[PDB]
């Protein structure tokens, strides 16, 4: 149950809250206060999902859907079967995401490593708050949030986009997609570069840091370097949501027209009209 | 750049589907003010004396009306169509029976068109109905018309830049974009779908798998048809100042039942109505109009959704004059 | 008839759906998850499971001679100055002496090879500027040589005497300093240095803790294991420089 | 804080390094220069670049494609440079609007598009050769070349393989900023909503997965930069505390972990799978599936919802309805 190098690292300490109370492992898993609160929010949320689903038309995993209230409930509570389950499940999701993040902090501290991972993980958490909390607050109803259903969430995304005629022209979305695309390509390049160095093939010798830099110097005339590509990777991945969030928040509260029309700022300048 | 909050939002679909209208209050307000310029109904007059078919010399459409009723109609017509030009726009001041002036015969046709709309297209216009004002808004030339090529500005009351002019070839893409809510879709959905009944708007297969015999090579509609339908839908949306979810659940554009709102059925009737108006009332008017009214291919200006709706989901927010002017339809 | 339709109301896309999950699961479970076990296995507590989870060994042919095979048996000889805090199996351990010197917890180093890391031409990769004379500091950046090193207790720990550059990547990795009052030199990774115009701030350890930084065997070169020993000592400070640091931050 | 993970506090300068290839050493041109500000967040050295036949051919074929597109775009604005600058995002080079099947379309309706596609393809293939052959020259495995082949393959899928499979060039992707975007919707409309295509799901899931993984991997390496985690090659051939800690971070968080080598296999695989999944989806579409939503309904997957406003019968199918 322990990696052969693991025991020396399995020391006491590093917590944010709780100290020795929850400072232990269950199998490979560190617990900690935030492990305990994670488990709690997860159990609660999954139980509410199962129960809510049981009251609905289907057990098919793809078609199950737990939906927020009608717009007219604004920011108040809704009957359980009319959005209330959705409200409670959202609160549990947040609790679980935030615990998971804070637990990652404790794990980092115990290992004497940077806190860069939980910090990165704040980005999708923040994105979730944009969709489910901040935009609905700005619009005045919980009902603008997305439903919990594997395919139904996509119907929401779909309708949300077409409410603005063509969502592809949303500058936040263009930015977001560009970062998604370049990030996916860069992860391929980074993974392939490293593998190509450690696995030349045919009994050949493993290459070097110098070969690494030579490769991209040759192919594109520049090489960012070994540490920097990791900083770059984090920056590109992060900016998928950090810029996408602006496009999401803008739609409704800061723009009610179709997105293509927004580009009128450029097209309609009197000079070239 | 942006529109400051709050946004007015409605719900047109089951909760959680992000379906409904998204409106900017200042814009809504401005449109209400423009549309509240609709002249009030004229005071009612009692039917009295003989029908104007006996009294006047050249009445072909409104013959059942009494003198006072008829002259009331003419007053409304003037308020609606040519309030700045007055009665003599259509009339020879010395011979009210004369058809010498082109607007006169055009207006008689328009009277038939208007009664046809209110009598035969109630599936669209319901008991709200239309008057000359609905399209004309107080000018002989309605502010929103289409030719057989895209024209800018959309509102012909605004002065065109040199690039907007239909003769400036470098301005074509922009003329096309602004008719399709600024998209780059390379199709004019007016000539394709609204001028006449030649083309089919639907493009989505009605089965999961491709039917052998309609799905290979030249048997297929080209993908251009799907861009074109998208163009039309962008244009319809902009014409009613709404978005796709006013009519559709985007889960499945092609489906009716729970997947479409009653507004979509009404829109479908509207396409049929527009094509009727265009093919049967408006296009044939090129024989009766001065050359200067015609498009570069000799066409008369025609109607689209914007012609009536002018950026609102019901024209003039649902204002009606139907019971005030029964002579405009429905005709028993 | 329909394109893609098969007997039994099956269709082609439907088959490709199963096929695609099968490729994904096969690659994830049978390939990747086994590649994940080229280090640290087998676990410690000959079961069938221990054989099934491992991939076939692979051999790396090293750029400067010799080979490395993984996975391989690597039991950890070194006695650990650690004790159970409780009988429970997932209970943490606690240091029985000085955890920094004893090298446990976040102060642990790995049993890396006692080998000097090399450039592509076989030279020592990580070397002080006194040796790497063709290397310099970019103009616009602080020259830290001569600056004091200030520890977490705000006391001067010593004086910067050199910088260790990575010749293969053109990147400084260590500062070398003279330790005040200890008649010895010490390396510190740049990652533990806050470089200012007038000083180097080190929050990882206290001033008196510089006395026990692991020592190199040679003055002008460093082994892979020494790099680990040196880095690990400061990382240990993050949790152990004061008794307070292991305890709940809030 | 490890300030090194944000930017380089003290930059080093030294003689530029040249790694000798099996061939092509004499095709490196340029004298490298250095940027001080770039050296904060990357290597300072820019250039030199490798030329070679493959790279030159790639520029030759690539420039031709670009000239064909720009020229047709400029025709679209009747060669007015001001309107060109203004309307640029809206301008495009289109595949045939009419249905000619697989017949070579006339130049004014798709012909030029096809030429552009051809030259783009040759450009991509030539560049592929450079990518592949630089790795052989430097004694490196072919990993990047396979990933790039998959990206190229996807481009051929949407460019010509899918058009060939349904037998219509009208289905190809237009060249242009907005026009290539409009295609996305047109395609989705034609094939019954791509959110109901499982291969969209797979491709997006792996794309988001690339997001998660690069964020996680990028942060993990930064979090262990203090132990030299960034020197990944020697961490592979000689495990250091950096990667022991990285592995344990993940093991204690999610219950399992990778190695420093295998995390790159995971990343490479996810990236590959974005393109593989997308390609498979495109090859299935029109060929074997006509409407994805209906296909999901057929297989019992599609969610359904109560009416909100009244349900709305198709008026076209009503008794008495006009056409
Ligand atoms: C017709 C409508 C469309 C649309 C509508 C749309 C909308 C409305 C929005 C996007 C947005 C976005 N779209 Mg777009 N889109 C995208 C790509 C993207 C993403 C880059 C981006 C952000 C996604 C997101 O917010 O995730 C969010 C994911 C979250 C919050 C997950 C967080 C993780 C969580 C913290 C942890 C969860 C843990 C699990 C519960 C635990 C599971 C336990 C197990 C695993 C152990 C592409 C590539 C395309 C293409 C190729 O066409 C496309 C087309 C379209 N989009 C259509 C045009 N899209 C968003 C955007 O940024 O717009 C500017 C957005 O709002
Ligand atoms: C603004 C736009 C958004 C969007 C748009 C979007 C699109 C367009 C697509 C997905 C798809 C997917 N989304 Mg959605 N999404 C999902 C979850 C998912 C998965 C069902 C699937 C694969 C995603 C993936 O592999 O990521 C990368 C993460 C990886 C690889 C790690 C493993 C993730 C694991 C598969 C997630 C499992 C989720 C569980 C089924 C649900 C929670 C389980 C709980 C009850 C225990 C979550 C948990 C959330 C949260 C918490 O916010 C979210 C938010 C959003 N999605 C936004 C609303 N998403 C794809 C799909 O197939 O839908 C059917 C798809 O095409
Ligand atoms: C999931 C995995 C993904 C993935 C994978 C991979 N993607 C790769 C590779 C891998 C593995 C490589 O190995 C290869 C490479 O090398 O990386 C450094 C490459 C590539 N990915 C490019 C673009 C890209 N990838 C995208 C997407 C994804 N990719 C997906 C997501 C996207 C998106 C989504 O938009 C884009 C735009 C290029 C940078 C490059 C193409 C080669 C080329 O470029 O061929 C064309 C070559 C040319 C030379 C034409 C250009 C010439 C013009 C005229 C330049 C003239 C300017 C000049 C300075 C002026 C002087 C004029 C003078 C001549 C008179
Ligand atoms: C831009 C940067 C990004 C980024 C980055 C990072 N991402 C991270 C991390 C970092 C750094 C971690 O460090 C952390 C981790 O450990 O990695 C192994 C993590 C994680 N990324 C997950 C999913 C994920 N990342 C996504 C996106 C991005 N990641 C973007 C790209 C997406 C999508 C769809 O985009 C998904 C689905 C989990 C695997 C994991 C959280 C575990 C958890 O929180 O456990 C605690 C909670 C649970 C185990 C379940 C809780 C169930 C609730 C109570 C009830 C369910 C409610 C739910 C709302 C219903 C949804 C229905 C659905 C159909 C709509
Ligand atoms: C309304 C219409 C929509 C629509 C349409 C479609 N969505 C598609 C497709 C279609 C048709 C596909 O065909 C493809 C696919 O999977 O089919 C099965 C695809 C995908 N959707 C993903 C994401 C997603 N979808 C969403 C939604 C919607 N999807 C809605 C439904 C959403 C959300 C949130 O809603 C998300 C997040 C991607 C992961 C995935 C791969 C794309 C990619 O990664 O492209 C990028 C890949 C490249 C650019 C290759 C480039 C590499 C070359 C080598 C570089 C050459 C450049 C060189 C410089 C050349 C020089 C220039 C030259 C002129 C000389
Ligand atoms: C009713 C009910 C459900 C409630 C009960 C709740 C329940 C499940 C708990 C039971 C109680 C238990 C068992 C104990 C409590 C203790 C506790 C806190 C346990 C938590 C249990 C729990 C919630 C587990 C879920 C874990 C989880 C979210 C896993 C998701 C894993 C996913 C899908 C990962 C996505 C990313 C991905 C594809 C990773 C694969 C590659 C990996 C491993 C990368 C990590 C990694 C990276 C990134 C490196 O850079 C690296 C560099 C050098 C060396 C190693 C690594 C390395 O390993
Ligand atoms: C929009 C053009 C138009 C305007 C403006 C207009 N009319 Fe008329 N007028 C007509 C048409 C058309 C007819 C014939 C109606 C028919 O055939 O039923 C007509 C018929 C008449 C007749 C019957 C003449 C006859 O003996 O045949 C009179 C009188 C008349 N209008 C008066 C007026 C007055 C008064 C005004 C100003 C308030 C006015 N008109 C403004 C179009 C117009
Ligand atoms: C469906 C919208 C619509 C309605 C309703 C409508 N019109 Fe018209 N009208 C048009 C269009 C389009 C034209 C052609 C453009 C033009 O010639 O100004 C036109 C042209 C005219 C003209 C000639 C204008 C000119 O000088 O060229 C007159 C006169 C006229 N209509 C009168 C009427 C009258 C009277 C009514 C009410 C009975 C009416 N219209 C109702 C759309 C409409
Ligand atoms: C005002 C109501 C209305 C709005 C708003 C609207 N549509 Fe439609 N749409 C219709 C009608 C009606 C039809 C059917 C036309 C016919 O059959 O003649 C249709 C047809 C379609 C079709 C073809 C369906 C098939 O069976 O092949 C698509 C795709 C579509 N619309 C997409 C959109 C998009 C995208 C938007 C927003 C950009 C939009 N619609 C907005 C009413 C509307
Ligand atoms: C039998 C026959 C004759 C042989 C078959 C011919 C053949 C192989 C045809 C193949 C055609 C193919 C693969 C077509 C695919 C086209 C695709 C995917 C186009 C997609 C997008 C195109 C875009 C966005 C082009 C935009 C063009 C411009 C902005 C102008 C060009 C200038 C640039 C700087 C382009 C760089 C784009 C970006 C990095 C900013
Ligand atoms: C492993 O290190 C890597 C580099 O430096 C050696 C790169 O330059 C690159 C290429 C990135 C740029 C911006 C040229 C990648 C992908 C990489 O992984
Ligand atoms: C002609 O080239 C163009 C630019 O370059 C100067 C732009 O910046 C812009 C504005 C867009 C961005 C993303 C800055 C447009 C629309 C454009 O067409
Ligand atoms: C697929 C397009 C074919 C165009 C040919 C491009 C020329 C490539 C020349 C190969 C380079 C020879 N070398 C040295 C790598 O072996
Ligand atoms: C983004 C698209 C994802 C849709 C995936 C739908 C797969 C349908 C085929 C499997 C059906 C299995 N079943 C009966 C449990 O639903
Ligand atoms: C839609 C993309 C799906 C890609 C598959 C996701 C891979 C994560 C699974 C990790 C497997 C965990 N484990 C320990 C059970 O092997
Ligand atoms: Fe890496």
């Amino acid at each position: 149950a322990l990696l052969s190098f693991e025991r020396k690292y399995r020391v006491r300490g590093g917590t944010l809250i709780g100290g020795d109370l929850f400072d232990f492992w269950v199998g490979p898993y560190f617990v900690g206060f935030f492990g305990v609160s994670a488990i709690f929010f997860i159990f609660l949320g999954v139980s509410l999902i199962g129960y809510a689903a049981s009251q609905g038309p289907t057990w098919d995993p793809f078609a199950i859907s737990i939906n927020p209230p009608d717009l007219k409930y604004g920011l108040g509570a809704a009957p359980l079967l009319e959005g209330g389950f959705w409200q409670a499940i959202t609160v549990c999701a947040l609790g679980a995401f935030i615990s998971w993040m804070l637990r990652e902090v404790e794990i980092s501290r115990k290992l004497g490593i940077g806190w860069h991972v939980p910090l990165a993980f704040c980005v999708p958490i923040f994105m979730f708050c944009v969709l489910q909390v901040f935009r609905p607050l700005l619009l005045g109803s919980w009902g603008h949030a997305f439903p919990y259903g594997i395919l139904s969430h996509l119907d929401w995304v779909n309708n949300f986009g077409y409410q603005y005629l063509n969502w592809h022209y949303n500058p936040g979305h263009m930015s977001s997609v560009s970062f998604l695309f370049v990030n996916a390509m860069a992860l391929g390049l980074h993974g392939g570069l490293i593998l190509s160095v450690a696995n030349p093939g045919d009994g050949d010798k493993v290459k070097t840091a110098e070969h690494e830099n030579q490769y991209f110097r040759d192919v594109v005339g520049y090489s960012i370097g070994a540490l920097s590509i990791h900083r770059l990777g984090l920056f590109l991945a992060s900016n998928i949501f950090l810029t996408g969030a602006f496009g999401t928040i803008a739609s409704g509260p800061f723009w009610t027209r179709g997105w293509p029309e927004w580009w009128g700022w450029w097209l309609d300048i009197p000079f070239w009209s | 750049c942006f529109e400051p909050p709050p946004a007015t939002t409605t719900q047109t679909g089951f909760r959680g589907l992000s379906m409904g209208e998204v409106l900017h209050p200042a814009t809504v307000k401005a449109k209400k003010e423009r549309d509240a310029q609709y002249p009030p109904a004229l005071a009612a007059v009692k039917a009295e004396g003989p029908p104007v078919s006996q009294v006047y010399k050249n009445v072909k459409v409104l013959g059942n009306l009494t003198e006072a009723e008829f002259l009331r109609t003419m007053t409304a017509i003037t308020e609606w169509v040519s309030p700045q030009e007055g009665c003599t726009y259509c009339h020879d001041e010395n011979n009210l029976a004369s058809e010498a002036k082109y607007p006169y015969v055009v207006a008689r046709r328009m009277l038939e068109m208007t009664r046809a709309i209110n009598t035969n297209w109630t599936q669209h216009v319901a008991q709200t109905g239309v008057t000359c004002y609905t399209c004309h808004r107080g000018t002989p030339l309605p502010p929103y018309v289409r030719y057989l090529e895209p024209t800018l500005p959309l509102n012909n009351r605004e002065t065109p830049t040199h690039v907007e002019r239909v003769e400036t070839r470098s301005g074509y893409v922009v003329r096309l974009a602004k008719y399709t809510a600024y998209s780059a879709l390379n199709y004019d959905p007016f000539t394709m779908f609204l001028a006449n009944d030649k083309r089919q708007v639907r493009v989505v297969p009605q089965t999961a798998l491709p039917l052998v015999g309609v799905s290979r090579g030249k048997e297929r509609r080209p993908l251009s048809d799907a861009y074109a339908t998208f163009a039309l839908m962008m244009s319809i949306s902009d014409s009613l100042g709404t978005n796709c979810t006013f009519c559709h659940n985007a889960q499945t554009f092609e489906s009716w039942g729970k997947k479409s709102t009653p507004q979509r059925a009404i829109a479908w009737w509207g396409i049929r109505m527009v094509r009727d108006l265009n093919m049967n009332y408006l296009a044939p008017l090129n024989a009766s109009l001065p050359a200067s009214r015609l498009g570069r291919q000799g066409e008369a200006p025609q109607a689209d959704c914007r012609t009536c709706h002018q950026g609102v989901t019901k024209p003039l927010f649902g204002a009606s004059r139907l019971k005030d002017y029964p002579e405009l339809g429905p005709i028993k | 008839m329909y394109h893609g339709a098969l007997a039994q109301h099956l269709d082609i896309a439907q088959l490709v759906w199963y096929a695609q999950w099968l490729v994904i699961w096969t690659v994830v479970l049978l390939y990747l998850r086994r590649e994940d076990r080229r280090e640290g296995y087998p676990l410690v507590e000959p079961e069938d499971g221990q054989v099934y989870e491992l991939p076939y060994p692979k051999t790396f042919v090293l750029p400067h001679g010799g080979t490395v095979t993984v996975p391989r048996r690597r039991p950890e000889t070194r006695e650990l100055k650690l004790a159970q805090t409780d009988g429970f199996e997932g209970a943490p351990l606690q240091p029985t002496g000085n955890p920094l010197v004893d090298a446990v917890g976040p102060a642990s180093y790995a049993e890396r090879a006692e080998v000097v890391d090399a450039t592509v031409d076989g030279k020592a990769k990580i070397v002080p500027l006194r040796v790497a004379t063709d290397f310099s500091i970019a103009e616009g950046d602080v020259d830290p040589r001569g600056l004091p090193v200030v520890a977490a207790d705000g006391v001067e720990a010593g004086t910067v005497t050199d910088l260790w550059v990575d010749r293969s990547e053109h990147y400084f990795r260590y500062l070398e300093l003279s330790v005040a009052g200890s008649a010895r030199t010490a390396l510190i990774p740049l990652g533990f240095c806050d470089v200012k115009k007038d000083k180097i701030v080190v929050t990882s350890i206290l001033s008196d803790q510089f006395a026990n930084v692991p020592r190199l065997q040679s003055r002008d070169q460093i082994t892979l294991r020494e790099e680990d020993k040196v880095s690990a000592y400061y990382a240990g400070g993050l949790l152990y420089a004061t008794p307070e640091r292991a305890e709940a931050l809030l | 804080a490890d300030y090194q993970t944000i930017y380089t506090q003290i930059q080093a300068r030294g003689p530029h390094i040249t790694v000798s290839g099996e061939w092509g050493d004499n095709d490196r041109v340029g004298k490298p220069f250095y940027s001080y500000w770039l050296g904060k967040i990357g290597d300072a050295q820019i250039g030199p670049i490798y030329l070679g036949a493959s790279g030159i051919a790639a520029f030759a074929f690539g420039s031709t494609a670009i000239l064909i597109i720009l020229f047709n775009m400029a025709a679209e604005v009747h060669f007015d440079p001001l309107q060109f600058f203004r309307q640029f995002f809206w301008l495009g080079l289109y595949p045939p609007k009419a249905q000619y099947g697989m017949g070579i379309p006339p130049l004014h309706d798709g012909g030029w598009w096809l030429m552009a596609g051809l030259f783009m393809t040759l450009s991509l293939g030539s560049w592929w050769i450079r990518v592949y052959s630089r790795a052989r020259a430097l004694g490196l495995g072919t990993h990047i070349a396979w990933n790039f082949a998959a990206a190229i393959f996807f481009v051929l899928c949407i460019g010509c393989i899918h058009p060939t499979l349904v037998g219509s060039w009208s289905e190809g992707v237009p060249f242009g900023i907005w026009p290539h975007i409009d295609w996305l919707t047109a395609f989705s409309i034609r094939y019954g909503n791509f959110y109901y295509c499982p291969w969209l799901g797979f491709s997006i899931g792996f794309a988001y997965g690339c997001g998660l993984l690069f964020a996680a991997h990028g942060a993990t390496i930064l979090a262990v930069a203090r132990f030299g985690g960034d020197r990944e090659i020697e961490q592979i051939t000689d495990r250091g505390t950096a990667v022991e800690r990285a592995a344990l971070f993940w093991r204690w968080t999610i219950g399992f972990n990778a190695t420093i080598e295998s995390v790159h296999r995971w990343g490479w695989f996810f990236s590959l799978m974005v393109m593989v999944s997308a390609s498979v989806g495109i090859l299935l579409t029109g060929t074997f599936v006509d409407n994805w939503y209906l296909w999901c309904v057929k297989h019992g997957a599609a969610p359904d919802y109560p009416a909100y406003l009244p349900a709305t019968p198709d008026p076209a199918s009503l008794p008495g309805a006009p056409k």
